[PDB]
């Protein structure tokens, strides 16, 4: 089960 | 990143004995590539393509295969067109390799 | 042995469109188990291993939502690097991610893993410490500095050491028969007569799993490190691998040269000769 990246690049 | 190709049968080649021919394309970037399998210099219809996957070194790979029955006369090759190459690469099948 | 879960996420920007194509591929023990592709007719997270069917249609819903948020993480992340590297959207661009964890034989956490690549070259990596960041060039500093002010590492360390570990314990349980399975290589030597009173002795190894194998050629117990031609481990297409090793050896001297094959799934190292 994948995660979600927090702050963008 | 420049594509590396292997053209090889799934099982040991036996003339007349039905097989699968594989075209393993690796070490390429970007993912847009164009793979064609040929029988006696002519584009084989009904070619299966693996879903786009990538490696630890970030480079992409794909496996194209076609059902084929080996014979002494019928030559098989694989033509690849990638953005990193000037002209398309062709790798001819050699049963001994 | 060691166990791992990885998520191989890719966003390719398409010129003359606001949404990039986003592909997420999940691997358990270096074997595709789940996938997502925005290009597909009705896009969602799909099972790639048969033991993945033993999952409720509400797990797939939870996951599919995650892919939808990632699509937007990537789209915004692509736009910004285009600016950092003074590029044009007239051309396609590639943002790649690799994240997951590694586990010992005892199913305990060894390391966390989170790496990013732009145009297929490293961009930013989370150091094994799960605290500090490594920027590849000057532009990756806009992102390293951005991620220190916002404390992004903390968010990841939490998942990589917590939920990632949890989920793999579940996947390694639900798929164990399939995951602990190995396939033994099936070797043979082929004879290739050639010019100058020379011959090629090609020792093959077929239908084996996992991909790691060691093929060595030996002259009466002594190894031929030098001038021994190889081939990259290639997939057969049936979920198993192939690889071969050749050596140019003079004629008649066939029985002096021995071939050894090593692999996890073997009742012992293979030893073999021509005929």
């Amino acid at each position: 089960a994948s995660d979600e990246n927090m702050e963008t690049m | 990143k420049t594509p590396q190709i292997q053209v090889y049968s799934r099982h040991p080649p036996e003339n007349g004995k039905p097989n699968i021919l594989n075209c393993y394309v690796t070490q390429f970037h970007p993912p847009h590539i164009e793979i064609q399998m040929l029988k006696n210099g002519k584009k084989i219809p009904k070619v299966e393509m693996s879903d786009m996957s990538f490696s630890k070194d970030w480079s992409f790979y794909i496996l194209a295969h076609t059902e084929f029955t080996p014979t002494e006369t019928d030559t098989y090759a694989c033509r690849v067109k990638h953005a990193s190459m000037a002209e398309p690469k062709t790798v001819y099948w050699d049963r001994d390799m | 042995g060691p166990h791992s879960m990885r998520y191989f996420e890719t966003a390719v920007s398409r010129p003359g469109l606001e949404e990039p194509r986003y592909i997420s591929v999940g691997y358990v023990d270096n074997k595709e188990f789940v996938r997502f592709d925005s290009d597909a007719e009705n896009p969602r997270y799909e099972p790639r291993a048969p033991w993945m069917e033993q999952e409720g249609p509400e797990y797939w819903e939870r996951e599919t939502q995650k892919a939808k948020g990632q699509e937007q993480w990537f789209r915004v992340s692509l736009r910004n690097l285009l600016g950092y590297y003074n590029q044009s959207a007239g051309g396609s661009h590639t943002l790649q991610q690799m994240s997951g964890c590694d586990l010992g034989s005892d199913w305990r956490l060894l390391r966390g893993y989170l790496q990013f690549a732009y145009e297929g070259r490293d961009y930013i990596a989370l150091n094994e410490d799960l605290k500090t960041w490594t920027a590849a060039d000057m532009a990756a500093q806009i992102t390293r500095r951005k991620w220190e002010q916002s404390g992004a590492a903390e968010h990841y360390k939490a998942y990589l050491e917590g939920e990632c570990v949890e989920w793999l314990h579940r996947y390694l349980k639900n798929g164990n028969a399939t995951l602990l399975r190995t396939d033994s290589p099936k070797a043979h030597v082929t004879h290739h007569p050639r010019s100058k009173g020379e011959v090629t002795l090609r020792c093959w190894a077929l239908g084996f799993y996992p991909a790691d194998i060691t093929l060595t050629w030996q002259l009466n117990g002594e190894e031929l490190t030098q001038d021994m031609e190889l081939v990259e481990t290639r997939p057969a297409g049936d979920g198993t691998f192939q690889k071969w090793a050749s050596v140019v050896v003079p004629l008649g001297k066939e029985q002096n040269y021995t071939c050894r094959v090593y692999h996890e799934g073997l009742p012992e190292p293979l030893t073999l000769r021509w005929e």
